[PDB]
RNA sequence: AAAAAAAAAAAA
């Protein structure tokens, strides 16, 4: 728990002092996924979703989180929210088609 | 004049001052006891309860010396009234239908409560609980409706 | 007791303010303590207007007290009142207030030099402190907003 | 309309829950009355012997007892000692 | 209405509220905090 | 601009005369300034002046009166109806994220977003399932009176941990004074010390060497007063066996 | 501290140096954690560990005596 | 009856400045200030007065007034002003029940414990366990806390962890678990000590965990079934198989192999279909 | 005791110079040995405020001042050697003396005053030195003490005891190119009288 | 790395001493989740 | 025809 704190709060530190690099959201939200903190790497991504709405990359990444702890339902929602806000990047169709 | 004069510039009271003045220097160093009363053991509003009683007692000598008594002629008791030994206001008060035995001003002053009301030591002891030993927090009146 | 509780809740408890209303360190004070004490001018405005009031009240309270007399009292008034920038250090926190002392000054000489003639010899004894009094009402009227 | 009698006699249709208030614990509206009917009511209700029927002799007889329960109010023109004037500062025995 | 258990329809009040007499010389009770900004609306779609 | 104040916190009187306060307190859960409404209890002449204690965002999150902060279905703590409800408690406690949800969300919890009923009986239901070589009987040495006078002490064996130290306190205040009662329900042994040895003679004459109390069976002797240390959990088996054979 | 463990009975006293005592014992292995401590410092600093743990001992010893 | 007996004379008790550590006394915080930080909390004095219930105990100018307050100097030993205090001046009884906003002495509660865990305490944990420590580690130390940890109130459970000099007291009642740690702090038990009685934090030993638990649950049972009506509680146990008998006979309402659902039956209303209220 | 009264107190600092004004207005006159003033006070002590607007007559005024200017001109000619009083008159470490324990009952020494003849000066003799002079009598409106008028003797008293302080100039001719007009004219063409 | 080595060494020596990092205005991450943004629900249950 | 603080003396 003392090294989750400091991770966590070595994190936050780094999106706090520059929230626009996108690296800082990626790296904790894959953190909190590896200690199976999956609410915890949600609202992360989430909250780099308000930083960042229309990123496609952010976008790609938080579906692939998703989809690679077989949260089916979940991704689906994500990949509908992620064709409504973006309806015109074809990559993010192509790999809701796929 | 309530303002000190020294000694050449100072006018004699009116006559019949020097038979009630020893009672007058009693009220006068009783109040100036109850200016030295330990406030350590009591709560902060009960510390300026003495004051207020000692200026109702000062003020009903006079007022019952001029008024039932008429012991004193009125020069006297105007010039009483006009040199801070007695209360003007709680005297008139005092001469009116319902407030003769007023405690003092504080509790009479129905802007400055919370729900505009008059003191609960207003209330007849009557519309009150047995066993209930209400102390104003004005004054420590424990009862002064003209029916108590 | 206002400037006491100030200085107390800030926890300056190494700065003494002496019942004249000087503000003077009991020990040495580190470059911290100096930076955290240092007031400003509303403080020292304040506290130097309450100084001048102390000296004007303990004037009153000496002739009061039978320590001096009338003359010596309104001698020390019109002193007091025309010396605001010698007993005070009143004029570092707000410098317009230099005018009122030149005002005073001024009214001073006036006053003075109509006041010594003939047998009146020169040295203290003017107690004629109405005009300056006058000034610093105003200068007080100006300073409260 | 729809304030007129008949929009107003005619009931919901329909079955009822089988399973509204402004604030979280009852209904609260702004009400507009006298000052003296909120006294009157709140003092009916505080005062004990609100209600129960009394004329004045009686009342005056009450207050007599009460009166003489208490102590002593004392002389206004004695100034010291016993008999001195205590006046509403007089307590009740008890 | 009805809480805490019993279901007895309590008679209904008449409140009287009255604003506090507060002293003039008190100085604001509590000291301003920095609470970072909320998220922002939800963005609309992208209709390039 | 109206409290949320359950009908027991509020006066007797149905007039209340009602004090308001902008901005007069913290509130006790967020720590945000909120408006305080305030009354005079029934208390007349003196007590305490009953407010608002919390604000109504958390009175909502909650769902509990702003004074006695309560449950305003059942009249429970709000810890003991979420532990035994097994509740969502919907809203962080940390201290910058309460802020941060009460910024962001004061206008649907005002319109009841962001009903317990059948998890009572689901609790009522799971309460109804509650699920919480042998010593020869005593003999007569047991109950009987030991020659040494300075024998006071009362040794008691198989209390179980349902068993309060009260009720074995009033049980045995009807034999006399009692100066001392040591319960320990770790190691289930306990201790009466008397003040006058008639009390113990009769509590040795009328309890035979054998106790009820409760539904529990228990074993009492004469004892001299030694403590109670770290002591084997096999022991401890034993001598509940033994407690639970004083009723053979 | 006293150099008389066994006479202390006070149990404030024997506390304080008993906690004197490990803060003297932390104050030691954290010099003896430093790289820069070579065999006759490392020597040093496990002689003063081992005397502030003895002298712990002793307080401790003391306290449990009488009070603690 | 008997008046309340003034426990110490006014002339011994004063509001005089704590001894002097420090150099100036700061008068907005009450606290000195300068000197050195070793000092800081120093020690832990012991209390110029202890109460005896059977002595100390009688009325005061709150048994007129319905909802007063018990005293803190009263339980603390040092309340001078006898028969005319305005709380009360008796041992807090079992019906002595409060609101989990403020004690028995009417001081409010807080949302989160201090970590220096004393004083008032939190409503969000009906603690009645007080911890107490400081003891003098003896063989006798059950006999004289249970003599001494007994006239505060009624006791459910004390656990001595002894050689450690350390008890933990749950008392059940949570007024008298508060009268007893302000009544027994900074206190002697048979020599001369100062008992550290403060708020006791949770037992790790999941016995006692399920046994707080089980007390929680039962406690808000009791409130649902003073809430619900006795048939309805009745039937929703279903330990009577009676009262099973009746549901299935109830819950039918002519149609045959419905079995009604909770919602439906065990609703109150006014237009619910059920018996009702 | 008094924690719950710091914050209020520390917040009347906000308005402790109106205090000082108002006591700096109402100072008493040299020829007052002492002066009652009507005060508006916290009932916590923070905040003494003179509840009084100094209002005199102003013939009064300047007759009195003018006869503290012959009083001060002959004593400072008849005095031995006058001594000037130390400023600040009390030490800084000395703690501030109470009311009712050094001055309250004292005996005041007796203030400036000009000794009147009871003849010549026969129009003011008994009210000239008086805190407000006719304040009883119907010379004035009332005890608000908003409006005067006196009598022929009296203002003749008043203008013979202001003649140190009152001008002897009639005609306004003497102040040709002396006045305001002439001063704003000069200052507009940068030129001085 | 000291203090953990420390740290473990008094804590096979029977006591557990506490440690503590809560410095002054200092946010707790471990508590709750930071500014807890729940994802947005859509067409497909997630409970499971 | 007669004008009188800061930079700047540094985070167990
Ligand atoms: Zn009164
Ligand atoms: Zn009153
Ligand atoms: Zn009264
Ligand atoms: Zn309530």
């Amino acid at each position: 728990k003392e090294y989750q704190g400091r991770k966590r709060r070595e994190f936050e530190d780094y999106i706090r002092r520059n929230r626009l690099r996108l690296q800082n959201w990626f790296q904790y939200a894959q953190w909190e996924l590896e200690q199976k903190e999956f609410a915890r790497a949600r609202s992360i991504f989430e909250r780099a979703l308000d930083v960042h709405p229309n990123n496609t990359q952010l976008w790609i990444r938080y579906i692939e989180a998703e989809l690679k702890n077989r949260n089916i339902n979940h991704a689906r929602n994500l990949l509908d929210r992620a064709v409504t806000r973006l309806p015109r990047v074809s990559k993010l169709w192509y790999k809701y088609v796929y | 004049m309530p303002a000190i004069r020294p000694a050449s510039k100072r006018k004699p009271p009116p006559d019949g001052f020097s038979d009630i003045e020893e009672d007058l220097l009693i009220f006068a160093n009783k109040m100036k006891d109850a200016q030295n009363t330990p406030t350590d053991n009591i709560p902060k509003h009960q510390a300026q309860w003495p004051i207020f009683q000692i200026a109702h007692q000062r003020s009903r000598y006079v007022y019952e010396l001029y008024y039932q008594k008429q012991a004193i002629s009125k020069q006297l008791y105007d010039w009483l009234l006009k040199n801070g030994y007695a209360d003007a206001m709680l005297i008139a008060k005092w001469k009116k239908q319902g407030y003769e035995k007023l405690c003092c001003l504080r509790c009479i002053q129905t802007k400055e409560t919370n729900f505009n009301s008059t003191c609960i030591c207003r209330v007849p002891r009557a519309q009150l609980k047995e066993d209930q030993d209400i102390q104003c927090v004005n004054c420590g009146c424990r009862g002064c409706a003209s029916t108590d | 007791n206002m400037l006491n509780l100030l200085i107390h809740r800030k926890n300056l408890t190494y700065l003494h303010l002496d019942y004249n209303f000087n503000l003077k360190p009991v020990k040495t004070l580190t470059t911290k303590e100096r930076k955290k004490s240092r007031f400003g001018n509303a403080f020292h405005l304040m506290r130097e207007i309450l100084r001048l009031t102390k000296l004007i009240v303990d004037a009153q309270v000496q002739y009061r007290l039978g320590n001096i007399d009338a003359f010596q009292l309104a001698d020390g008034i019109h002193y007091a009142f025309n010396h605001v920038g010698q007993l005070t250090g009143m004029y570092r926190y707000k410098y317009k207030l230099m005018h009122q002392i030149r005002s005073c000054k001024d009214l001073k000489h006036l006053i003075y030099y109509r006041f010594n003639t003939g047998p009146v010899g020169k040295g203290p004894g003017c107690g004629f402190w109405a005009p300056s009094w006058r000034v610093w009402l105003f200068f007080m009227r100006g300073i409260i907003p | 309309v729809p304030y007129t009698g008949e929009n107003l006699a005619r009931p919901s249709y329909g079955p009822a829950n089988p399973f509204k208030n402004n604030v979280l614990t009852g209904h609260a509206e702004e009400m507009y009355i006298s000052e003296a009917t909120f006294r009157a009511k709140h003092r009916a209700v505080e005062a004990v012997g609100g209600g129960v029927m009394r004329s004045n002799r009686e009342m005056k007889e009450v207050n007599k007892r009460l009166r003489e329960m208490r102590e002593d109010k004392g002389s206004a023109t004695i100034a010291d000692g016993e008999g001195a004037y205590i006046g509403p500062w007089a307590r009740y025995k008890r | 209405s009805a809480q805490m258990g019993n279901n007895t329809k309590k008679q209904e009040r008449i409140i009287k509220i009255v604003e506090r007499q507060r002293d003039p010389m008190e100085p604001p009770k509590f000291k301003h905090k920095k609470i970072p900004r909320g998220p922002p609306s939800p963005p609309p779609p992208v209709m390039h | 601009d109206f409290p949320s104040v359950c009908e027991n916190c509020l006066p007797e009187n149905p007039y209340v005369k009602m004090l308001k306060e902008d901005y007069g307190a913290e509130c006790k859960l967020c720590t945000r300034p909120f408006t305080v409404f305030s009354w005079a209890g029934d208390g007349r002449a003196h007590g305490r002046k009953k407010r608002t204690n919390i604000c109504l965002t958390c009175a909502r999150l909650k769902n509990a009166c702003q004074c006695c902060i309560m449950d305003l279905q059942f009249g429970l703590p709000i810890v003991i109806r979420d532990k035994a409800l097994e509740l969502i408690a919907p809203g962080p406690q940390s201290e910058i994220n309460r802020e941060y949800f009460a910024q962001n969300n004061e206008r649907a919890i005002e319109e009841g977003r962001a009903k317990t009923d059948e998890k009572a009986r689901e609790l009522l239901r799971r309460l109804a399932n509650s699920k919480p070589a042998a010593l020869p009987p005593p003999g007569p040495k047991d109950w009987l009176p030991p020659a040494d006078k300075s024998i006071m002490s009362l040794f008691i064996t198989g209390i179980e941990d349902d068993l309060p130290e009260w009720k074995i306190r009033d049980f045995f205040k009807q034999y006399g004074k009692i100066k001392s009662l040591v319960v320990s329900h770790m190691t289930h042994c306990a201790f009466v010390n008397y003040e006058t040895r008639e009390g113990a003679e009769k509590a040795a004459t009328e309890l035979k060497g054998r106790a009820v109390i409760a539904g529990c069976p228990l074993r009492i002797r004469w004892s001299i007063p030694r403590p109670i240390g770290t002591m084997n959990k096999e022991e401890r088996a034993e001598m509940l066996r033994d407690g639970r054979s004083a009723f053979p | 501290r006293p150099r008389v463990i066994t006479e202390v009975d006070s149990i404030p006293a024997c506390e304080k140096w008993r906690g004197q005592v490990l803060k003297e014992i932390s104050r030691k292995v954290s010099r003896i954690q430093d790289p820069a401590l070579s065999d006759y410092q490392i020597r040093d600093l496990n002689d003063e560990i081992n005397k502030l743990m003895r002298e712990k001992h002793m307080w401790e010893v003391q306290i449990r005596n009488l009070g603690g | 009856r008997r008046p309340a007996r003034p426990q110490i004379d006014p002339a011994l008790v004063k509001s005089e400045r704590p001894p002097q550590t420090g150099t100036v006394f700061n008068i907005w915080y009450n606290k000195w200030s300068g000197g050195d930080r070793e000092d800081k909390y120093l020690s832990q004095t012991h209390a110029k007065g202890r109460c005896n219930i059977a002595r100390d105990s009688g009325y005061t100018r709150a048994d007129s007034r319905p909802g007063s307050y018990f005293c803190l100097y009263f339980a603390r030993g040092i309340c001078p002003k006898g028969q005319d205090c305005d709380y009360l001046h008796r041992l807090p009884t079992i019906h002595d029940i409060f609101n989990p906003n403020v004690d028995c002495f009417g001081r409010d509660k807080f949302a989160d414990y201090r970590d220096d865990m004393g004083g008032v305490g939190s409503f969000n944990r009906q603690n009645r366990t007080i911890y107490v420590g400081r003891i003098h580690v003896t063989d006798d130390i059950e006999e004289i806390v249970a003599r001494h940890f007994a006239e505060w109130g009624q006791i459910e459970r004390i656990r001595v962890l002894n050689n450690r000099g350390v008890a933990f007291i749950t008392y059940t009642n949570e007024a008298n678990a508060q009268f007893a740690k302000e009544a027994m702090a900074h206190q002697s038990l048979d020599h001369n000590e100062i008992l550290n009685v403060r708020w006791a934090t949770a037992d790790p030993n999941p016995l006692a965990q399920k046994r707080e638990q089980r007390r929680i649950e039962e406690q808000a049972a009791e409130a649902i079934r003073r809430a619900l009506p006795a048939e309805f509680v009745a039937e929703i146990e279903g330990k009577d198989p009676e009262a099973r008998k009746r549901r299935k006979l109830e819950s039918s309402y002519g149609l045959e192999g419905y079995e009604a659902p909770d919602a439906v039956h065990f609703a109150r209303g006014p237009n619910a279909v059920n018996p009702r209220g | 005791k008094y924690t719950s009264d710091k914050r209020s107190y520390l917040g009347a600092l906000k308005f402790m110079p109106h205090a000082v004004l108002k006591l700096l207005e109402n100072m008493p006159m040299p020829w007052e040995a002492a002066r009652e003033v009507k005060v508006l006070y916290h009932v916590n002590g923070c905040l003494t405020l003179v509840n009084e607007i100094p209002r005199v007559i102003e013939p009064v005024f300047f007759a009195q001042w003018g006869s503290m200017w012959r009083t001060m001109r002959k004593e400072k000619s008849d005095r031995r050697l006058f001594k000037r009083m130390r400023f600040p008159p009390f030490d800084d470490e000395e703690p501030p003396l109470s009311w009712s324990e050094n001055i309250e009952d004292v005996e005041p020494l007796e203030p400036i005053q000009m000794e009147l003849d009871e003849d010549e000066d026969a129009a003011v003799y008994e009210w000239f030195y008086d805190h407000q002079p006719l304040i009883d009598t119907p010379h004035v409106n009332g005890p608000s003490y908003k409006r005067w008028n006196l009598t022929l003797p009296q203002m003749a008293n008043l203008y013979r005891l202001s003649e140190p302080l009152v001008s002897d100039v009639v005609d306004p001719n003497y102040f040709y190119l002396f006045e305001l007009k002439s001063f704003l004219t000069a200052k507009a063409l940068n030129v001085a009288l | 790395l000291a203090a953990l080595q420390k740290r473990r060494e008094l804590k096979t020596a029977g006591i557990n001493i506490k440690i503590t990092t809560r410095k002054k205005g200092q946010m707790d991450y471990n508590a709750d989740i930071p500014f807890e943004k729940k994802p947005a629900p859509g067409f497909y249950d997630t409970t499971e």
